[PDB]
């Protein structure tokens, strides 16, 4: 009979003494002050730590967590990697428009599709483009811009558009999130009054992953190529049959990729090789390497490594992989000719003041972990404006009225009636009335 | 130092100790042990037995990290590739002269091998500790580890026999344990006279003679008849 | 009838794969070892780590042997063809 | 001529010259898209003082030979040739962007003081403790692209072998 | 203009792109170790070797290692 604080649920079928038991960080100690274990770090007993919504605390050797729902995510990723809302990979490559996410599921509010085309001489398709039907507003991501098309005419669901690090985020209010970075990668965010019903490509968020393989008829199948057939847009398009091995196909690049993707199981990465499994990340950097055979390769090996540092920081662990031979990132070029201010945060952690901020608008999500180049403006006009990027005072930053950034002082275009508007000199967008009949 | 293997069956590790090692299947001729990242590896591969007299060489597999080279009797391949000696790669250089073949490496080995029965190894001081195959540690130590690990004095025959390589396609029965056959003592005479002539006088302070003269004891006796198999160590 | 009700190496048996790594004591963990570690029948036991490098780079003159052979799997001739 | 001047007799002759962009079709369009840059209007400065032709031709030979890894650094290298010769005729042109061969020169600041700057045509002459005791060389290198140090005004000399301002 | 004599300059570059010092272009691709400059000639003191590697698959190749010689001295300009 010796316990040990790790074989307390076990049972003990098969030093201290008796009463106390062995804690695994020294001598023996009571059951209650028996600690806590969680990614091979060790806790005492009373301590805190954050799961991502939640916040936990070890109370007798077992976690006691506070009980809310977080937001559900999608990733897309790659030459075709899918991780669906309930957490289950999938590889499909595709060459039509098919359906991320919606709600008209079986009458619905929105539609999340997405653009696959070929990159590459051996089959395998990637993302170039996404469109996002709200109500009836339409945007388009594309060409490193956003583009609004069909803007309704006075319903005009309040969303809201920004540039955070290297990443293009666009909010909804309803509670639709998109996080792209401009080449392939994106993410959808989802609230959680969402849960259950919603289908497409991302499975239907409902904390079961045995049923996210439901295709347009709601039948549930077993085979990737028939789920993802099923979900493309225009019926003119080819059926995918197989899934294309590029490594396979061009015997020649292996050697390359094996080399430089091999720095995820390198000692660079020691700390957080305990919290994110990398296999399934450096399964995905090789499967690009060998594809992009036609041209820009070093740019298809940088974004592979650099999903897996964002998941690294998002759970804890801020590593600094970039070095003036390998991905190198050129940030002081947005600096005024030779005053430092822009640097490059490794792992975004920085919560500064912005324009839009100083007026009580927040948002709902922390995307406080996202790679980039960030400001640290001066002491002299320390407001961070966003649709120039552009550090000035508190009284001249802009208005952002109908998600459009008008100067101060420049007089505000309205779609109204009768009703002129101007920038005042102090931040504030005001409208008066003109009676040329109308009146105020 | 140096490892060295050549005559009949004659091996000398990197502390002396010549002995006899007559297998025949596939062994680690040399590693690095170091437990963390092995750097490189010397894999040798005897023939099926040429005559009584000779022990040649079939051919030698050699990895330094990220790549192999294989060296035979008439070509040798990187890589999967036939390269046209020399070759001049930024870590790597290999070059075929009539009366060897040779390696160098960044990372400090030396390679020198004659295509019939000589070969000889040569590590900077930087792998001492390390080394584990068949040329035993490179501690130094004169015989101290490779045949007495805990007490046992291990016989030669069995301690080569720990060091072989499984090939999961054929199956090699290590040589048997030979009837102890006198101490050829009485060809001593010969081996002296022959090896301390005038041509080697000023290495007689460089290398020494027992370990040389004992190696020619046994290639007098073993090899009756022709001298294929004597003037194979003066040299 | 015993969805949820079973604890061990093999899951819980619920329907979701993602919180099979919940360990007894509340969090779920992120290795395949980390989890594993906690159900031990035996105190005594150390603790093992996951192993990140591949068999068939360490022993070269079995990657041949073993590749002409597993390859099979996905030779449409082949008898597993028809699977 | 090239094949008499070889080191090792056993080393092959060279019968021919390869055509990359002939051997290599799918990977033409690309090359000639970004090679393409040397005769556009950012290095409309240059255009009278090099003629970026026999630059133009090397960048498209090299963009569709470097097809098993890091093409990304076969086309910096090429631009960065002719640009070289820009500056040194009397044309210092700026050329790189955040997607266009980036730049990583602040790595080698300390933590977060501001000292390492990228100069985009390396007309800059400060004192290193070679030359503060008469050191010089014989010729100007006056022309070379990089990341420059700055060291400030208490401890202004630059120590190469260190890379520091001492 | 003044009458000095400049400095005299050879240049290799890319895929075995070479200018000599008196102002020829001209392509070579060759995989040995060639003689770049040496006095030599037909007594001398000095000589520049180059290394060429293959790079790619289409046969072309590209230096990648340096080796001078001054008096006895050698210098190895690599990785
Ligand atoms: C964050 O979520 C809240 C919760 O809905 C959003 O607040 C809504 O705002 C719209 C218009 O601004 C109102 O019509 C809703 O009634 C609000 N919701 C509630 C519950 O009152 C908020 O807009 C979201 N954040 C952003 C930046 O849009
Ligand atoms: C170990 O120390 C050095 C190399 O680290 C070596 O020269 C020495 O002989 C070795 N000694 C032992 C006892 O292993
Ligand atoms: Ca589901
Ligand atoms: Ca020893
Ligand atoms: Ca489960």
């Amino acid at each position: 009979r010796a316990l040990s604080c790790q074989t307390l649920a076990a049972g003990y079928y098969h030093v201290c003494p008796d009463g106390l038991m062995d804690d695994g960080r020294g001598g023996c100690v009571v059951e209650k002050e028996c600690p806590c274990v969680h990614n091979n770090d060790l806790y005492s007993s009373g301590a805190k730590i954050k799961v991502d919504c939640n916040t936990c605390t070890c109370k007798r050797g077992r976690w006691v967590c506070t009980q809310a729902v977080c937001h559900g995510t999608c990733s897309i990723y790659g030459s075709g990697h899918y991780i669906t809302f309930d957490g289950k990979y999938y590889d499909f490559d595709g060459h039509c428009s098919y359906v991320a996410v919606q709600d008209y599921c079986g009458l619905g509010s929105f539609s999340i599709i997405t653009e696959n085309v070929p990159c590459g001489t051996t089959g395998v398709t990637c993302s170039k483009a996404i469109k996002i039907f709200m109500g009836r507003t339409e945007l388009k991501l594309e060409d490193k811009h956003r583009v609004v098309i069909q803007r309704d005419e006075g319903h005009h669901v309040a969303y809201t558009t920004r540039e955070v690090g290297q990443y293009l985020v666009v909010e909804s209010s309803t509670g639709i999130i998109v996080i792209w970075d401009k080449r392939t990668t994106v993410f959808i965010k989802l609230a959680p009054s969402y849960k259950g019903t919603v289908c497409g490509l991302c499975g239907n968020f409902d904390h079961r992953s045995n049923n996210d393989f439901t295709t347009r008829d709601h039948m549930v199948v077993s085979s990737e190529l028939d789920f993802g057939n099923s979900w493309k847009e225009a019926p003119t398009c080819p059926d995918v049959s197989t899934n294309p091995e590029p490594c396979s196909l061009n015997p020649h690049r292996r050697s390359w990729a094996e080399k430089q993707c091999s720095i995820l199981k390198s000692s660079v990465f020691s700390i957080c090789h305990s919290k994110v499994d990398p296999k399934p990340f450096y399964e995905a950097c090789v499967h690009d390497s060998c594809s992009c055979d036609t041209g820009g390769d070093c740019e298809c090996f940088c974004s592979a490594v650099a999903s897996y540092a964002q998941e690294c920081t998002k759970e804890g662990a801020c590593v600094f992989w970039r070095t003036p031979d390998l991905c190198p990132i050129f940030c002081d070029y947005y600096n005024p000719p030779h005053e430092c201010e822009w640097h490059y945060e490794p792992c975004g952690n920085r919560s500064f003041e912005t324009c839009r901020t100083i007026n009580g608008i927040h948002s709902n999500i922390s995307v406080s972990y996202l790679e980039g180049c960030y400001p640290r403006c001066p002491k002299d006009r320390p407001i961070y404006e966003e649709d120039l990027k552009k550090c000035v005072t508190a009284d001249k930053c802009g208005c952002y009225v109908e998600d459009t950034h008008y100067p101060p002082g420049a007089s505000v275009p309205t779609e109204e009636t009768c009703k002129s508007c101007v920038c005042t000199n102090s931040s504030q967008v005001v409208c008066r009335p003109e009676e040329g009949f109308c009146y105020w | 130092n140096v490892c060295s293997t050549w005559g009949n069956f004659h091996y000398k590790t990197f502390d002396g100790d010549v002995f006899r090692f007559p297998g025949l299947c596939d062994y680690n001729f040399a590693s690095d042990c170091r437990g963390s990242y092995k750097e490189f590896a010397v894999h040798l591969k005897r023939g099926p037995g040429q005559a009584e007299a000779p022990a040649g060489v079939e051919s030698i597999l050699l990895t330094i990290k990220d790549d192999t080279i294989y060296l035979t009797r008439h070509l040798a391949v990187l890589n999967g590739a036939v390269v046209s000696t020399p070759h001049y790669s930024p870590g790597l250089l290999i070059e075929k002269s009539d009366a060897y073949t040779k390696v160098y490496s960044r990372a400090g080995l030396t390679l020198m091998w004659n295509r019939e029965d000589a070969l000889m190894l040569e590590l900077d001081t930087k792998f001492r500790n390390h080394t584990c195959g068949l040329c035993g540690d490179y501690n130094g130590l004169q015989s101290y580890s490779e045949f007495l690990s805990d007490g046992v004095l291990f016989s030669p025959l069995e301690f080569g026999n720990m060091q072989k390589i499984n090939q999961p396609d054929v199956v090699c029965e290590d040589p048997e344990e030979e009837v102890a056959p006198a101490s050829c003592s009485e060809h001593r005479a010969e081996c002296e006279r022959l090896l301390t002539a005038e041509a080697f006088a000023d290495c007689q302070d460089l290398v020494p003679l027992e370990p040389y003269l004992r190696a020619c004891q046994q290639d007098r006796c073993r090899c009756p008849g022709g001298d294929t198999c004597v003037c194979s160590t003066v040299a | 009838a015993s969805q949820g009700q079973v604890q061990g190496l093999c899951g819980n048996f619920n329907g979701l794969e993602g919180d099979d790594f919940k360990t007894a004591s509340g969090l779920v963990e992120a290795t395949g070892a980390g989890f594993a570690n906690t159900w031990k029948a035996q105190s005594s036991c150390h603790d093992k780590l996951d192993w990140l490098d591949d068999p068939c780079s360490l022993n070269i003159e079995s990657a041949n042997y073993a590749e002409h052979w597993c390859s099979l799997l996905k030779k449409t001739e082949t008898p597993f063809g028809r699977c």
